[PDB]
């Protein structure tokens, strides 16, 4: 009940998210994810 | 075996030259194809030059 005596009260950090730009590493990740390997990794 | 002992300096002449060229070209460019190609090339030269230096050091 003593929480309303504070003089430094702020609701929440409800601010707009920062904007970002595309980079080239995600395409590299996809390219490396699309290739073959030596092991088997699954057996049904 | 004669000249084979002296092209080492010739290769070292063009090692850091081409590495600096690739660095600058990677900095300047704006596509993604060129960016990934240049990054891979930079890695390849680093590895190959370290291998060459180690091999030369062991043999002498």
């Amino acid at each position: 009940d003593n929480c309303r005596d504070v003089s430094d009260l702020k609701q929440y950090d409800s601010d707009e998210p920062e904007l970002r730009s595309l980079s080239s590493w995600i395409q590299n990740e996809f390219n490396k994810a699309c290739e073959l390997t030596d092991s088997t990794w699954i057996e049904l | 075996n004669g000249k084979w002992r002296e092209q080492l300096g010739q290769k070292f002449e063009e090692i850091r030259w081409l590495i600096e060229e690739v660095r600058h070209r990677l900095k300047t460019t704006e596509n993604s194809f060129e960016q990934i190609t240049f990054m891979q090339a930079l890695q390849l030269l680093f590895e190959v030059e370290q291998e060459i230096r180690t091999f030369s050091f062991q043999l002498i």
